[PDB]
């Protein structure tokens, strides 16, 4: 019936306050309740708000909910950030019985300044093209924030033929660091004049392509 | 004085057992001569009924 | 002292069965309806399944109706997620979560989870993996080495026979969507050392005992 | 907590009738009055609308305002234009008691038929790449209306390294003219495949690319 979107991504300095979104595609965000959770790494996911704006026994004061039945969204908003906040905050509403999440967002709290990521593309392996096939190799290294969007285009177009991992930490300069894998076939990796492995990080997208 | 009889009311596939903090008998409690007629689960769409006295 | 417990959880292939169970202890269980939440790896949570206090209704996800059949034992305290026709997406972590409000309207709010239990469904075949070479296109280059194809984890990446060590990095495994796994390995140096010492790559994938060697030399 | 969106430009025809939106990206548009302001070129701006819908003394019966909730938009509309109307145009709301202004309107009224611009780029001196550096040259005249947005791209990407310049008219042709320079370095100059200068001009976006 309807789905949550919250944005993938939010980053903001610590003392400082930050505000998370959940827009509800179809109904009005006052017909049913919205939860806000939040889940760190590995953790159970704890409860945060309840009932669009009220704080469960436990949770500070700087927690709050709110409602935008203009937008038709619901807002997390956290007052004087710390450390300890950085975790994944997940929104769920109602459709007449059955739950709904959000689709998450990574809030990470500033610990350093912002690192743009360092791609390293890779043509394809000769030999695996002897084996009739194609798997382009880009590698994503020393980035800060951990969240990054990894799209690869066929020449500025949608393509769905990759498998990509997720975005791990570095247990080297505390960064994060990820890879990315397009599998295709020497025939179209020749009927077509490039690849793109585009990777936006905080809005800045740097790219790097491959052609034949 | 009053006499109180039951209307012999029973229903099939809601929850009939409201509470709230304010009629507080040792506990959540209701009123005693009523019912809370509640959805089964939060949220659930609740049927339509008719009863007759 | 509120607590539950998820059990039933491990690997299983495609197109089997399998059955969760959770078991609660320090609330009344007899009155708040309790629910199935997963979430796979690197993904976000979603809302599986939901049964009522005195199990009359039960309302399931639409990506996971017919296949699983949500179950509970009042008189054992227990819950039975039923999970049949299994398929690839639904390996997650499993969670057993009570949410209701339990007959009061106050209610303060009451939302219990479990620790979650991991229900992986991959299809088969512990593979060797193969390697690849990764050139780099012609005052700093970096090359590379593939390994490809190979479950399951872990393994151990040896550059020239563990001699280069300083500017390498290897990066964690994907999990591909036929179900095996792939990993890779770079190191990065100056532009000088282009054609000057040959780059063979040692792995180990210790269960299946696959050591490959593979030399990068520039194209042309 | 909100900002104001509104076109960057809208033209038509003198007699016709023409309106501009006001979309507020979070809480009602009921919630705080809207201001619509009018600002020539090097003139100070001058009130057209107050509270929605008031028209000041002075403001021909022209000026309308108008509020959609639906859209959560305010709108100014002008019927009968004349050829004084071409203006700026600002609106303005409150945040509980900080002003928030419009991104603004440029409002041109038609004079002459629409002419697409004449985009002419330039590749990097090579000079300057033997002073280690890159600096595109793009060259836009011969174009009304006086609205254009140049994009550069790194091979359709979001580029922001560059600086172009606000678009005056001609002394000439009662036209306007515009340039662009996109700054890089011949590494990134020859580690791309092409950099494209982007210029939508009434929707028409005319490009031209240079290449390695």
């Amino acid at each position: 019936n309807f789905m949550l979107t919250q944005p993938h991504s939010v980053s903001e300095s610590p003392g400082k306050t930050v505000t998370i979104s959940c827009t509800r595609s179809s109904g009005s965000i006052a017909s049913n309740y919205v939860q806000w959770y939040q889940q760190r790494p590995g953790s159970s996911p704890t409860t945060v708000i309840y009932e669009y704006n009220q704080r469960p026994s436990g949770v500070p004061d700087r927690f709050s909910g709110s409602i935008d039945s203009s937008s038709n969204s619901a807002s997390l908003t956290i007052s004087g950030l710390k450390t300890e906040d950085e975790a994944d905050y997940y929104c769920q509403s109602y459709d007449s019985a059955n739950r709904v999440f959000g689709g998450g967002t990574k809030l990470t709290v500033l610990g350093q300044p912002k690192a743009a990521p360092s791609v390293t593309l890779f043509p394809p392996s000769s030999e695996e093209l002897q084996a009739n096939k194609a798997t382009l190799v880009c590698l994503i290294s020393d980035f800060y924030p951990g969240a990054v969007t990894v799209a690869w285009k066929a020449d500025s177009s949608p393509v769905k033929a990759g498998v990509e991992t997720t975005t791990p930490s570095k247990q080297s300069n505390n960064k994060y660091a990820a890879s990315s894998y397009l599998s295709l076939t020497p025939e179209q990796w020749k009927s077509h004049r490039s690849y793109s492995c585009q990777v936006t990080h905080e809005g800045s997208t740097v790219e790097k392509t491959v052609a034949p | 004085g009053i006499d109180k009889e039951a209307m012999g009311f029973t229903y099939s596939g809601i929850r009939t057992n409201g509470a709230t903090s304010a009629c507080r008998r040792s506990g959540s409690s209701f009123y005693a001569e009523m019912k809370w007629l509640l959805s089964n689960t939060d949220n659930a769409a609740f049927p339509q009924m008719t009863k007759s006295y | 002292e509120v607590q539950l417990l998820e059990s039933g959880g491990g690997v299983v292939q495609p197109g089997r069965s399998l059955r969760l169970s959770c078991a609660a202890s320090g609330f009344t269980f007899s009155s708040y309806a309790i629910h199935w939440v997963r979430q796979a790896p690197g993904k976000g949570l979603e809302w599986v399944a939901l049964i009522s206090y005195d199990g009359s209704n039960k309302y399931y996800a639409d990506s996971v109706k017919g296949r699983f059949t949500i179950s509970r034992d009042n008189s054992k305290n227990t819950l039975y997620l039923q999970m049949n026709s299994l398929r690839a997406e639904d390996t997650a972590v499993y969670y057993c979560n009570g949410h209701g409000s339990g007959g009061e309207v106050g209610s303060n709010w009451f939302d219990p989870w479990g620790q979650g239990t991991l229900v992986t469904v991959s299809s088969a075949s512990t593979k060797g993996p193969s390697v690849f070479p990764l050139a780099p296109s012609s005052g700093t280059a970096a090359l590379g080495c593939l390994v490809k194809d190979y479950f399951p984890e872990p393994v151990t990446v040896s550059w020239n026979s563990g001699a280069l060590t300083s500017g390498v990095h290897t990066f964690p495994a994907v999990l591909q969507s036929s179900g095996l796994y792939s990993l890779s390995s770079v190191v990065t140096v100056p532009s000088s050392s282009l054609g000057t010492q040959t780059y063979i790559c040692n792995v180990n994938h210790k269960p299946s005992n696959t050591k490959v060697d593979k030399k990068v030399e520039p194209k042309s």
